[PDB]
């Protein structure tokens, strides 16, 4: 354990082009460390975390325009994935096999999310709404409308109780997944939202947008808690640490930075990227982050705990 | 604002003292190069083959 | 038109180990727009360059812009227009090697040409998009410029 | 004769004013 | 200096410790130090933009505005921090604090017209610049005479069926360019302008030779990077455009500019690197996944790619499968752009054509997955027929 933010791992060149979306996963069984990894060069990664390497289990061949997102089921060994084809693909991380393939057409399916029961998965649409598929029967179960414009981004809330979804105008709309019922729409930001994500206690809702700008907005009020500005370019994807005091960003400007919730500084800066890093996430305790660029790399971050 | 016009006199003060290299008219130059005698001619001969000579 | 080559190249050393000779020193440019890499000797004499200095470098096939493909004698009296009347330094040579990372598998990603100027050695380091009229022991001219900017 | 279907992009040739300099001021 | 340098770190220090030296010597002279406290506070405030702590800097600019309300410096960076965030509604009301401090100030009326044109609001912005041209101090303000020649100039990038209207526009541009060239004979987007006007009016030979004598003076004008790029295309010298493209875009944006990756894609499209061409356009719609035009290209560079796949009988099994599936997104695309498809940047016609074009290509597809096939299988026995010699030597 260091008492100080520094880089672990470094694996050049792992995807044969730009990765787009990273999610981190702990395969409670053997108590095991998974990262899948999703690049435009059509193909999904998964590797194993062991004595501070990343080690190649599956190369999942499937989509056919690149993967936009993926994430890990956090109760069962299940990943899931989207492509620029609009197709969605469920994958066994067990067995590495295709376990259902939905299509969701070619405008429906976007950046995806498991429910936190892994029950149903979440996708953004090019008309504004967000589809709900099933992920035992692989049907389109329900639709959340926005009425706004293409949806970018969306996140289930830790607890099971709000759905999040970031529009390309930049407007936050926030679902009670009970009712199915919008609860609030903020001014958000006046550029696309690329990624947001709720607080482990599922208390705070912190966006990334194109502006350069991350904003925190406190869940239960629908009040806007906070913002934080130091990033030089676009902020590509957030995720919060399980110790709910800290979250990561990414930004175009090729570095991560760590920022602490309760000071709201920016607590430490990492610059070993080449090229823009759309994705970062923690693991399931929150000591490591792992980020993925166009620079075609993954880099492992030992964080303080 | 009455409070407001009062003070113009300070700040007109300390412009006075201030120096700024970059203007909006000097951001548009050249370090040392003349265009105008190469590219007159150039539109001299565009000029030329539009009236057809 | 037989351009083989051009960019705008700024020297980020001169004969950085040191100078080997009085008349004669190496320019280590890196261009801006191909990103290409470049060593040069250049009769620093006549032609004298700083460290610094921006320069238009123009590898051409022939001197005459009709592109009529010249025949390597000299005669200096001669009415046809030159590409020389408009540049500063140039030299003539012949392109003695080119050099690639290739392999048994894919050919080269990036060329080095090596031209040599009756004796005044360059090095043009770039992709293998660029350099493609370059071809071993074929004549080139330099037809470089200093740049008023 | 239908014209070969070519890629979809008008060319601008733009002329964009950079943004006004708002550089440090010196004393 | 440091920050002209770009050492924010150093520029940090020197700014605080002379806030902190005129702190100390207030004591001696209290209303001169407090003016050099003022512009030492809007440096530092610009080193907090400079290092994006915006909250740091904003808060700088309002509290010289409770000190010197008539320091219209600050009202101008807090309206550009406005407009940065894309909030041009608030960027607005800011620069018209500054005009109604100082009505005749050029750079806030600058600033407004230039909120006016970055929402195409031609009219509007055009009369900002004209009210600069109007005082006699101004008169001649180069920035304003270019600004409207850029007015006339995107006239000229919408496809005008009036070719009088376009002929007008164009020596409208052109005079107005040149009368700036004419007063300022240094002005580099004088030059680009007239440049650009040539290139539109296709006299792409002398085009180029503006364009490239710009590029001589200077480097760091991204607009004659994409100039000299767009002339290379049509020159055909493909080779060079694509490299100024990737150069353009890595040296002068920090993020994807979707218009210039599209003119990337566009020229590898005539280069004949399809392959590329797909990865480029893919990079550009994950940027911008809304935009129908980026998927028209994606689906004609598909359907390019299942072409060539299909045409080719030396391609196998896994190549021709997969271009059948390519061609099923292809179609699949043109089937949703013929009903949705933007009918101001595009002909919904040409959608319409290229679907059934795929229908038909399809129909053969099938065919070719049979004969790819036959040919992989006859390979099997080729490869089987091999191991056995070398079991028989």
């Amino acid at each position: 354990m260091t008492n100080q933010y520094g880089i672990l791992f470094k694996q050049e060149q792992a995807h044969d082009d730009a990765i787009w979306s990273v999610a981190w996963g702990t395969n409670k069984k053997e108590n095991s460390e998974t990262v899948v990894t999703g690049s435009l060069d059509d193909l999904v990664k998964v590797w194993k975390w062991r004595d501070e390497r990343l080690d190649l289990q599956w190369s999942l061949e499937g989509h056919q325009l690149g993967v936009v997102s993926v994430d890990i089921s956090h109760t069962l060994p299940i990943a899931a994935s989207s492509s620029l084809d609009a197709h969605i693909r469920l994958w066994d991380l067990e067995n590495g096999k295709q376990i259902k393939s939905i299509d969701a057409g070619p405008v429906d399916a976007w950046t995806l999310a498991f429910s936190p029961d892994s029950q149903y998965l979440a996708t953004g649409t090019h008309v504004g709404k967000v589809n709900i598929f099933g992920v035992e029967s692989g049907k389109k179960e329900y639709s959340l409308d926005t009425r706004g414009k293409f949806i970018l981004s969306i996140a289930y809330s830790p607890d099971g109780k709000y759905l999040a979804s970031g529009a390309i105008d930049g407007i936050i709309n926030i679902f009670d997944i009970a009712t199915g019922k919008l609860l609030h729409t903020l001014e958000g930001h006046a550029m696309p939202i690329r990624s947001l994500t709720f607080s482990p206690d599922s208390q705070l809702l912190v966006t990334a947008s194109d502006d350069g700008y991350i904003k925190i907005y406190d869940v239960q009020h629908a009040n806007l808690a906070g913002t934080l500005s130091g990033h030089a370019s676009w902020v590509l994807n957030v995720a919060f640490c399980p110790d709910d005091t800290h979250f990561v960003s990414s930004s175009s400007d090729k570095s991560v930075k760590v920022w602490d919730v309760g000071t709201r500084t920016c607590v430490h800066t990492f610059f070993d990227h080449q090229d823009q890093v759309w994705g970062v996430k923690y693991n399931g305790n929150g000591s490591k982050i792992v980020s993925v660029g166009d620079d075609q790399e993954i880099h492992i971050y030992d964080c303080p705990i | 604002r009455s409070f407001v016009d009062a003070e113009v006199d300070v700040t007109r003060d300390i412009v006075s003292r201030e120096r700024v290299w970059r203007t909006r008219t000097t951001i548009l130059q050249s370090t040392g190069k003349n265009f105008s005698k190469n590219i007159f001619a150039i539109l001299q001969s565009v000029k030329a083959r539009e009236e057809g000579r | 038109a037989g351009i083989l080559f051009e960019d705008i190249f700024d020297v980020k050393d001169i004969d950085p180990e040191g100078k080997k000779f009085d008349r004669v020193s190496r320019l280590h440019c890196e261009s801006e727009s191909f990103k290409m890499d470049l060593i040069l000797d250049v009769n620093i004499q006549i032609y004298p360059v700083d460290l610094g200095d921006k320069f238009r470098l123009v590898i051409a096939s022939t001197l005459y812009e009709d592109g009529t493909l010249d025949d390597g004698e000299y005669n200096p009296t001669d009415d046809r227009p030159s590409r020389a009347d408009q540049f500063e330094y140039v030299m003539y040579g012949k392109v003695y090697r080119i050099e690639g990372d290739e392999t048994s598998t894919e050919a080269a990603t990036r060329l080095s040409a090596y031209v040599s100027y009756g004796g005044l050695l360059m090095r043009l380091q770039g992709d293998a998009n660029n350099l493609h009229g370059f071809e071993v022991d074929s004549r080139v001219y330099l037809l470089m410029k200093k740049l008023a900017f | 004769l239908p014209e070969r279907s070519g890629v979809v992009c008008r060319v601008k040739y733009c002329n964009s004013l950079p943004d006004i300099p708002f550089d440090p001021k010196f004393i | 200096l440091h920050f002209r340098l770009g050492n924010l770190g150093e520029a940090k220090k020197y700014f605080l410790a002379s806030l902190d030296r005129a702190k100390a010597e207030a004591e001696h002279d209290e209303h001169y130090y407090n003016a050099i406290s003022v512009t030492t506070s809007y440096n530092l405030a610009r080193l907090y933009e400079a290092m994006c702590e915006f909250h740091e800097a904003e808060k700088l600019y309002k509290n010289i505005l409770r000190e010197h309300p008539n320091y219209v410096d600050c009202y101008l960076r807090l309206g550009a921090m406005a407009r940065d965030k894309g909030n041009f509604y608030e960027a607005s009301d800011w620069f018209k604090e500054a005009l109604q401090i100082n009505q005749d100030h050029p750079d806030a009326w600058s600033l407004i017209g230039n909120l006016h044109l970055a929402k195409q609001e031609w009219g509007p912005g055009q009369k900002k610049f004209e009210r600069i041209l109007k005082q006699p101090s101004t008169q001649s303000d180069t920035y304003s005479m270019l600004a409207l020649g850029n007015v006339w100039l995107q006239t000229l990038h919408q496809p005008t069926r009036d070719r009088e209207k376009e002929k007008r526009h164009q020596d409208r541009a052109l005079a107005i360019y040149k009368q700036v060239l004419r007063n300022d004979a240094k002005n580099l987007y004088a030059a680009n302008g007239i440049g650009a006007v040539l290139a539109h009016k296709g006299y792409f030979r002398e085009a180029r030779d503006v364009f490239a004598q710009v590029r001589e003076a200077t480097a760091d004008i991204s607009d004659v990077w994409l100039n000299l790029a767009h002339i290379y295309v049509e020159q055909k010298q493909y080779i060079s455009a694509v490299q100024m493209y990737e150069n353009c875009l890595r040296k002068f944006y920090k993020h994807q500019n979707t218009e210039v990756v599209l003119y990337l894609a566009r020229a590898l499209f005539k280069c004949g690197k399809l392959q590329e061409c797909k990865q480029t356009l893919l990079k550009a719609r994950h940027v911008a996944p809304s935009d129908t035009v980026l998927m028209f290209n994606v689906a004609l560079v598909l359907q390019r790619l299942a072409t060539s796949v299909l045409k080719d009988e030396k391609s196998n099994l896994k190549e021709v499968l997969n271009a059948v599936k390519e061609l099923e997104l292809a179609h699949r695309y043109f089937s949703y752009l013929s009903k949705v498809g933007d009918k101001m940047r595009f002909d919904l016609a040409l959608a319409a054509t290229e679907a059934r074009q795929c229908s038909d290509l399809l129909s053969q597809a099938q065919y070719h997955v049979a004969r790819a096939r036959k040919q992989d299988e006859e390979e099997r026995e080729l490869r089987a027929k091999q191991e056995q010699e070398k079991e028989l030597l």
